[PDB]
């Protein structure tokens, strides 16, 4: 990771820059890890969180009308046992003009 | 400008046929002649050997 | 840079100042002009004139570092060269202030793979 | 074989109900379906009156 | 200029129709199909009629939010018979029901114009003062629409922050833009290039609805208008609403 | 973006699961209206005999007394066109898939919400919510 | 599926369902433990949901308005304007809660793909309104008695225009739609066909679709 | 790869016209019958046009 | 407000710092680039301490 | 100043503003099936832009 | 998607006119829609079921809604 | 890179703009569509959907996934030719889409 | 390709590179190719499934276009050519069954 | 008729009435700096569309049994080319036409041009196909 792969390393330093940072460089390395970690976890977190959000964007946009129209039928259907009920009310009804007044 | 007689919707022995003879014509092309697989591939590299 | 941006300038201004006292029409769009010519024209000078505002002050630090720090800058060529290819993609990278204005795609994208 | 893929077509209704009738009926290899898929997706030409004269003077395949 | 010449022959154009395969528009009475035309110009001094404009648009003009003066009550008239059938003045209450006012509307606007509490962490939902228009306009979502930008003047720019969208209406450009919103929503928006006097109050309001809803303002505000039939609602809109349905 | 720019892939979250009542009896029942093939609209509800019975009489479902009937196309009015012999057979071998439908729809108008759901205010967790 | 006419609707068969014994079909469907919960959401969302429309108690009826903005809903919510009556979803009271689609795109006589890379159609637009302005001098004045603009609407026949001035109008916009109607009045005054004019092709190269013989040019194959 | 480059394939069309301090939308006549030939998904992801 | 279907999407309330809304996919897409590209700095922040 | 906190206090912030305060949720909403996500901190307050 | 919660309203006035239209869509529909005129509006029998839950009940129970079929009768004759 | 795409730029956007410039008696259209093809259909504006997944969560990969095939569903458009698929399921993982050709409708994933 | 079932031309195979030998390099025409390809797999050399990959390129035109009933059945030549574009069903359909017919295996 | 009819009927039967009545209205507005000419009569009229309508007879089984848009226009073109040079020989002889009886002349002999020279050139071109 760095000059231990060139074999004249003096080299690699003068051809960069003729500059010396290498152990700033490697300090960096560890502290580097050990800060990019709660980064990544809240990342991690918040990935997380924007997934859940496309799917119930998903869900939304394929099955919120299809809930509505079941509604629509349970309405309907609750309508159609009343009328039901109704039509046999009217059914002794005929049977008897005015008994049931 | 008269037409000329469409033939029928060929079959699947035609349509094999064809396909083979498609073949045997890209196999032909030499890896040095640069004609992309057009429309006009055949007429360009025509137009090409005239050209050299 | 300036030496290079002041005619096209002084031409965009010209021009709007004969289209507004002469009713020469460069921009109108009825009977030939457009106002994206105009766009076109002034930040053809605009971005160069921030590169310009904006380099000498490399020159500030990379004169004042060294002095305190008694050592040579890090590559004096190298910074030379940059700022020269900066000022060679200046005049390459002025529809990105024009992105919105209805550019066709090829310019759009060759703006902003520019800048 | 491992690429043949429907695509979208003759997607009608598939009975997973058992006592579902149109499951024996798609059994049928004789079932005549009211109208092609392709045909499902194409404007009307015939008008108002030839339509319902058409359908009035229908048989059922059986 | 010159003259409409006594006689033109005129080709009839061909495969401008694929309907069915015919490349032939025309067929005379013979019944033999025609190539060509005769058209005859029978008086010379007479002017050429202009070209019928044959564009329909139903026209949402979106302004700023105007004050009112006096909180004016619901009237509607019988059967044009200025006896009040109705008038009241609704309001709407929190639980959705248009309840009859018990106090004075117009106070309550003046109370809310001269001082209305606020704070320092207050919604834009709550506090609206350079973002109000009088009509707002409603797409449906989940859906595309091509939007055709345009300009009667300068240049001025449609920005919808919410939907992170930017629109620069240039004059004679006929941009076409996608426009897809994923989401219902409602959407503020301001000019974001420097047009004058009236730069910053030129709101936006984009009303972004599920299909049904869309369609309900479409059939209540919209294909009412651009009708051209009298404004009778039983001639009119229930037309529509009975004659065009999804 | 780019290969790893993200750093990481919810691929745990699956998709909302649906769990409607009779979603599944109303999208069968659905799918076969579709295959029917019916251009009336109100076929779509399996409570249409009864709501709208004139489908099988004559059609005329609205009153035009005040409002012009206007025919222009195959298109228009299709709620106010009765069922043709065909179309009806096509309704008719739907009644297996309509009659499940209408009997889900019951059996769930049946439940009451008595005292004895405890856990009525915690169903959020029950109703795989907790991705 | 033992009788042989298994499927053939009954005659006099009218779908009705009274006095029906729903406990046969209790095998053939699934109900989770918590039905009555979504029972109630599906009740809640339905109304909360759709009902966009308020019962006005002064008119006794349903009523609605355009959207608007939440403040105006509610610090302005006794200066409502603009309140109509509530028709309903549809007419005959089926739903209308459906995903919507793409419906088949139109058939193009001028291809959008001539001036495809440019994001601003004036040149597709100018190109439109050229092709339908040739129509149009083709078909201007035998509008009113063979086509869309007879007296009998029963003979009615579509303007052979149509298509290309549709094609036009969503090219161009509503001011470059006028400027070119009133350079087609111009034209159309004068009986100006552009062939009358048109002397460009003798300047134009040769191209392989200038070949004489243009109905041998294409070759035609299965 | 969203926003752009899909013109040709749009449910409808809206014409946005600035002018001076306000906005105009129009909607052309056919985005009326554009509105009535949108596709409804009916069932299992079935579309329909009626 | 479209009944009590709350159609406002902004929701931003003052000294906010963030998108005024989060609920679209131009906006959610550059939100997260903007995070995960914040994330992409650590070696060089770190190097920056050490000079 | 240069490492710790500005690489932690956004993090912080945001973890307890999920936790103490729901990341502000309009709570009065019906299904959250059907619901837009009210999405925890994700711009960084401590970074310049 | 972002839905409000509002219980049903149970609003008298509203539970009228709903009452209103649904009588009128029972009698109508009861006689296979055999009638001069029609007047039911088959969406608004939705929210009734969705507005005016007591009301419903009582429709669910059959003392109430052969009271209720009298009372209409009789205001009928 | 920046001459070499330039001269790109130059190739096909003027000098192609400067070939066709009056009305066309034959095949008006196919010239013109040869222009803006070799204009239009440049892989840096349709090249993006071949990766995907890295921008597009699997959930949104889904939904896009649709966004664009409704978006492309115009036969007559050639850089839709040179876009990539999107009968494609998500590299990661699939939620909605188990075949790629088992669809209910020819142009729906779904 | 964005209606095709391949990532890249390349992937798509021999019948592929016949469909862009069919058409100019400017046709979309060669992406209906392209989908007829797709549609031919494994049941061109079977005569039902042969007869079904031209009924599945009938609805495939018959959903990218508005398509009159009966139309794609009055078409007088099937045959197509270079510079042929799918600007109509008719053109889509055909460029579909050349698709179809290139389709081996 | 009109009391037969609702509202937008009436509506209707109105804008048909109006659009076909453009030319009545600009029967009214006359340039005086026009040029003048004796306009073909409605009988020499009547003549020449049954000409054009004897070719079109000509043509029609020809052009109906060829499947080629190509072909058809090709077949135009060279068609409209010849009766375009005559309709230019009976526009000069017929603007400068001092009276009736000169432009009767011109509009017989263009009649005749296109009854005996137009339908053997015809004959020839569909012979080629
Ligand atoms: C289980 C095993 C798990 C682990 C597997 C891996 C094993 C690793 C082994 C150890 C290793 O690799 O050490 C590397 C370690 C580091 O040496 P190095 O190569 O000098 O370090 C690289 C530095 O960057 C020094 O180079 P530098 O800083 O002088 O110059 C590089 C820098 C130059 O920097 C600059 O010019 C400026 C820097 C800032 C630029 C920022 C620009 C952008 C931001 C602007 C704001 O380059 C850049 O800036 C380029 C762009 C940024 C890259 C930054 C990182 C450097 C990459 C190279 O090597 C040593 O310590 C040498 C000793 C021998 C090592 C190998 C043997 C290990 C022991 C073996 C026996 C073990 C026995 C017991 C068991
Ligand atoms: C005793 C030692 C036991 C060690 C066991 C092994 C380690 C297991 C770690 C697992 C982490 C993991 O997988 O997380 C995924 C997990 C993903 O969850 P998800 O997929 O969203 O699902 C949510 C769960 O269902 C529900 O989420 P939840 O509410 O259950 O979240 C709890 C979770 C929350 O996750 C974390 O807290 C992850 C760890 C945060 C960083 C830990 C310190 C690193 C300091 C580096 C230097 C910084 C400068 O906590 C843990 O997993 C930690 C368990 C062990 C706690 C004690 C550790 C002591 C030694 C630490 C070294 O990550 C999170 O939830 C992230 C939440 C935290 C965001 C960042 C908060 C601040 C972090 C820095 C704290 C201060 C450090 C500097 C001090 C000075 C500041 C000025
Ligand atoms: C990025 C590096 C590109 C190559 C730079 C170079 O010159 O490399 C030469 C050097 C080899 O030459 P060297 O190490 O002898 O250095 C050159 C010395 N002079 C100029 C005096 C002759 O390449 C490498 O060191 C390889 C690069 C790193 C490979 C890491 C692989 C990890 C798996
Ligand atoms: C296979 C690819 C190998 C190289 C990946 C990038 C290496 C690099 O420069 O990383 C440092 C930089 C900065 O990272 P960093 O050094 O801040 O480290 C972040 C923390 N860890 C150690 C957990 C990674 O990395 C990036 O910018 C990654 C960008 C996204 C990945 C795609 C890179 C494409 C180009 C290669
Ligand atoms: C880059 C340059 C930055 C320059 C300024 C950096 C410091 C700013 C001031 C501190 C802000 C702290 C804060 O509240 O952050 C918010 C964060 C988050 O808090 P929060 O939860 O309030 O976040 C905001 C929450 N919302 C968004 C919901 C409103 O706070 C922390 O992370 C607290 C960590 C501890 C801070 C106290 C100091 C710890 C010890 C330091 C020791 C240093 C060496 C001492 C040696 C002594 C020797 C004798
Ligand atoms: C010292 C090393 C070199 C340093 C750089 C020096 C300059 C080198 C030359 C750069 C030229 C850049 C031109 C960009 C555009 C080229 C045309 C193009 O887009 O073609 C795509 C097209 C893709 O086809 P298509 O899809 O556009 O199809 C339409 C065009 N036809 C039908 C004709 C193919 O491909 C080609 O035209 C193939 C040839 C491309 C390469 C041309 C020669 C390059 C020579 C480089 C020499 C380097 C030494
Ligand atoms: C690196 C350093 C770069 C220095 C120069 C930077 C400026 C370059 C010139 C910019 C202005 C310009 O020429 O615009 C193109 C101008 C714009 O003129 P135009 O406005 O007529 O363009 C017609 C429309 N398009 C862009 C679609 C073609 O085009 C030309 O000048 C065309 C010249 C002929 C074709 C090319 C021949 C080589
Ligand atoms: C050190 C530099 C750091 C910054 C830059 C980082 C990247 C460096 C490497 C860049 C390589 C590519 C540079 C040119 C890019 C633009 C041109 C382009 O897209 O060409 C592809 C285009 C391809 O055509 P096309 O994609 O534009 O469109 C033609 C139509 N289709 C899509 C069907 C192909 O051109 C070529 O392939 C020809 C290139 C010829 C020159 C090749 C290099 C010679 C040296
Ligand atoms: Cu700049
Ligand atoms: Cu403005
Ligand atoms: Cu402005
Ligand atoms: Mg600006």
């Amino acid at each position: 990771m760095g000059s231990v792969w060139f074999r004249n390393r003096y080299w690699w330093y003068r051809s960069l820059y003729d500059d010396y940072v290498a152990r700033e460089a490697k300090l960096a390395f560890g502290i580097a890890a050990f800060i990019w970690l709660p980064h990544y976890y809240w990342g991690i977190h918040l990935n997380r969180a924007f997934e859940v959000n496309f799917s119930h964007r998903n869900y939304a946009h394929e099955w919120g009308p299809r809930r509505n129209r079941l509604a629509h039928s349970l309405e309907f259907e609750q309508f159609d046992m009343i009328l039901e009920n109704w039509q046999d009310l009217e059914d002794e009804y005929a049977q008897r003009g005015d008994g049931m007044l | 400008g008269f037409e000329t007689v469409v033939p029928a919707p060929p079959t699947r022995d035609d349509e094999l046929r064809m396909i083979k003879a498609t073949e045997e014509q890209f196999l032909q092309q030499p890896r040095y002649k640069l004609y992309m697989n057009e429309a006009h591939r055949i007429a360009k590299m025509n137009h090409g050997d005239r050209h050299n | 840079m300036l030496a290079t941006i002041t005619p096209v300038l002084g031409a965009a201004v010209i021009m709007m100042a004969f289209d507004r006292h002469w009713q020469t029409t460069f921009f109108e769009y009825a009977y030939g002009g457009d106002p994206i010519l105009s766009q076109h024209l002034f930040w053809f000078f605009g971005h160069p004139e921030v590169y310009v505002l904006i380099i000498p002050t490399f020159g500030f630090i990379n004169m004042i570092v060294p002095h305190n720090n008694t050592r040579r800058v890090a590559s004096k060529h190298h910074m030379i060269w940059a700022i020269y290819v900066m000022a060679y993609m200046g005049y390459l990278v002025w529809g990105h202030h024009m992105y919105l204005v209805g550019l066709d795609h090829r310019s759009r994208t060759m703006y902003s793979t520019i800048t | 074989a491992l690429n043949k893929r429907n695509w979208g077509y003759n997607a009608h209704y598939k009975p997973e109900l058992e006592r579902s009738m149109k499951k024996v009926l798609y059994a049928d290899p004789n079932y005549k379906f009211p109208i092609e898929w392709p045909e499902r997706y194409m404007a009307e030409t015939k008008t108002l009156e030839q339509v319902m004269d058409e359908e009035e003077n229908w048989e059922y395949y059986k | 200029p010159g003259e409409v010449l006594p006689l033109r022959i005129i080709k009839y154009p061909l495969g401008l129709e694929t309907i069915h395969n015919n490349i032939f528009e025309n067929t005379n009475n013979e019944g033999n199909v025609e190539l060509f035309r005769l058209r005859f110009n029978s008086n010379s001094s007479k002017m050429q009629h202009k070209l019928v404009q044959d564009t329909i648009y139903l026209t949402l003009k979106q302004k700023r939010y105007n004050r009112k003066k006096v909180v004016a009550p619901q009237i509607k008239y019988y059967k044009k018979t200025d006896l009040v059938k109705y008038t009241g003045k609704p309001y709407l209450s929190n639980d959705k029901l248009l309840k009859q006012s018990i106090y004075d509307q117009t106070t309550q606007y003046k109370l809310i114009k001269k001082n209305k509490k606020r704070g320092e962490l207050i919604p834009v939902t709550l506090a609206r003062r350079i973002l109000r228009t009088k009509k707002t306009l409603v797409l449906p979502a989940h859906v595309n629409i091509t939007l055709i930008t345009n300009s009667y003047d300068i240049v001025h720019s449609w920005f919808i922050p919410g939907l992170g969208i930017k629109l620069d209406c240039v004059p004679g450009r006929s941009t076409h833009h996608t426009f897809f919103i994923d989401n219902v929503g409602f959407y503020y928006g301001q000019c974001a290039e420097i047009c004058g006097r009236y730069h910053h109050h030129m709101p936006i309001r984009v009303c972004a609805l599920p299909f049904e809803h869309f369609l309900l303002w479409w059939n209540t505000f919209g294909l009412p208008k651009m009708l051209n039939t009298v404004s009778r609602k039983r001639f009119e809109t229930h037309y529509e609403l009975r004659k065009y349905s999804w | 973006m780019a290969l790893f720019f993200m750093a990481n892939t919810a691929i745990s979250v699956p998709s909302v699961l649906d769990t409607s009542p009779c979603m599944k009896q109303m999208l069968a029942y659905e799918d076969c209206v579709l295959d029917a093939n019916v251009p009336q609209q109100e076929v779509i509800h399996p409570q249409w005999p009864t709501i709208w019975p004139r489908l099988l009489t004559d059609g005329k479902l609205l009153e035009f007394d005040k409002v012009p009937f206007h025919p222009e196309n195959i298109y228009n009015y299709t709620y106010m066109r009765p069922l043709t012999k065909k179309n009806k057979q096509y309704l008719y071998e739907c009644e297996e898939e309509r009659f499940v439908f209408k009997a889900c729809l019951r059996k769930v108008i049946s439940l009451k919400k008595t005292d004895k759901h405890t856990s009525w205010d915690t169903a959020e967790v029950a109703n795989l919510q907790l991705t | 599926d033992l009788p042989a006419d298994y499927g053939k609707m009954p005659a006099g068969y009218n779908f009705l369902t009274r006095g029906k014994d729903w406990r046969e079909y209790d095998k053939d469907f699934i109900l989770r433990t918590d039905a009555v919960w979504e029972k109630f959401q599906l009740e809640h969302f339905f109304r909360n949901y759709m009902k966009c429309f308020f019962f006005d108690h002064g008119l006794k009826k349903y009523q609605m308005f355009e959207p608007e903005d939440m403040y105006t809903v509610v610090f302005e919510g006794w200066a409502l304007d603009d309140l109509i009556t509530f028709p309903g979803f549809t007419p005959t009271g089926r739903t209308n809660s459906y995903q919507i689609g793409l419906s088949p795109r139109q058939r193009t006589v001028v291809p959008t793909q001539t001036f495809y890379q440019m994001q601003d159609y004036y040149m597709l637009c100018g190109l439109r309104f050229e092709r339908w302005f040739r129509c149009d001098l083709v078909y201007h004045d035998q509008r009113h008695t063979k086509f869309d603009q007879v007296k009998n609407q029963k003979n009615y026949k579509t303007y052979p225009c149509y298509r290309e001035y549709y094609e036009a109008q969503y090219a161009c916009q509503d001011d470059m739609f006028d400027f070119l109607m009133e350079l087609a009045y111009a034209r159309r005054a004068a009986d100006n066909f552009e062939s009358d004019f048109a002397s460009h092709e003798l300047t134009t190269l040769p191209t392989f679709y200038d070949t004489p013989k243009a109905a041998e040019r294409k070759t035609y194959t299965y | 790869r969203l926003i752009e480059w899909q013109n040709e394939s749009s449910l409808f069309t809206v014409r946005v016209r600035a002018r001076q301090w306000y906005w105009i939308y129009k909607f052309e006549l056919k985005n009326f019958t554009d509105i009535l030939s949108t596709p409804k998904n009916i069932g299992n992801n079935r579309w329909q046009i009626n | 407000m479209w009944g009590n279907l709350w159609t406002e999407a902004s929701y931003q309330l003052n000294f906010n710092i963030g998108f005024s809304s989060l609920r679209s996919d131009v906006l959610i897409h550059l939100a997260q680039w903007q995070y995960w590209w914040w994330f992409w700095f650590a070696l060089i922040w770190s190097f920056y301490y050490f000079i | 100043i240069v490492l710790t906190w500005g690489w932690s206090s956004f993090q912080i912030g945001g973890y307890n503003y999920e936790r103490f305060d729901d990341n502000g949720e309009r709570r009065n909403t019906l299904y959250w099936k059907l619901s837009p996500v009210e999405f925890p901190q994700s711009k960084l307050w401590n970074r310049p832009s | 998607m972002e839905v409000k919660y509002r219980g049903p309203s149970d609003d008298k006035l509203e539970c009228e006119f709903l009452e209103n239209n649904l009588l009128s869509c029972l009698r109508e529909k009861s006689v296979q829609d055999n009638v001069a005129k029609m007047t039911c509006r088959p969406e608004f029998l939705v929210w009734f079921f969705l507005e005016c839950p007591t009301k419903a009940a009582v429709y669910h129970d059959p003392k109430g809604l052969r009271n209720i079929f009298i009372q209409d009768k009789i205001k009928q004759k | 890179v920046c001459g070499i795409y330039v001269i790109h730029v130059i190739y096909n956007y003027m000098i192609p703009y400067y070939w066709v410039s009056t009305p066309l008696k034959n095949d008006e259209f196919t010239r013109l569509r040869m222009k803006d093809y070799i204009a239009s259909t440049v892989l840096e504006e349709v090249y993006g959907i071949s990766y995907a997944e890295w921008g597009w969560l699997p959930h949104d990969f889904a939904y896009n996934r649709m966004r664009g095939l409704a978006g492309y569903m115009h036969p007559d458009d050639p850089r839709a030719m040179c876009t990539s698929t999107f009968h494609r399921k998500h590299k990661y993982i699939e939620h909605e889409v188990e075949k790629v050709g088992d669809y209910h409708h020819m142009t729906y994933p779904k | 390709m964005a209606q095709t079932a391949h990532q890249n031309r390349y992937q798509g195979g021999l019948c592929y590179a016949q469909c862009n030998e069919l058409f100019s390099f400017w046709n979309p025409s060669i992406q209906q190719c392209w989908k007829g390809c797709d549609f031919g797999v494994g049941r061109v050399n079977d005569p039902e499934g042969r007869i079904e990959a031209q009924q599945m390129c009938k609805r495939w035109a018959a959903e990218l276009y508005w398509t009159y009933k009966g139309e794609l059945d009055t078409i007088k030549d099937l045959r197509v050519h270079a510079d042929m574009y799918p600007t109509t069903p008719q053109n889509v359909y055909r460029a579909c069954l050349a698709g179809v017919r290139r389709q081996k295996f | 008729n009109v009391e037969e009819m609702d509202t937008i009927q009436k509506m209707n039967y109105e804008a048909t009435v109006n659009m076909g009545r453009q030319d009545l209205i600009t029967r009214e507005y006359t340039f005086y700096s026009d040029y003048e000419f004796i306009p073909i009569q409605e009988d020499r009229k009547q003549q020449m569309e049954d000409a054009l309508n004897n070719l079109h007879k000509i043509i029609h089984p020809t052009v109906t049994q060829l499947k080629k848009k190509a072909n058809v226009q090709e077949i135009q073109d060279r068609v409209f080319r010849k009766l375009q040079g005559w309709e230019g020989e009976l526009n000069t002889c017929v603007f400068s036409a001092k009276n009736v009886r000169d432009s009767n002349f011109c509009a017989d002999r263009f009649t005749n041009r296109i009854n005996t020279e137009g339908v053997e050139f015809v004959k020839q071109i569909l012979r080629e196909y």
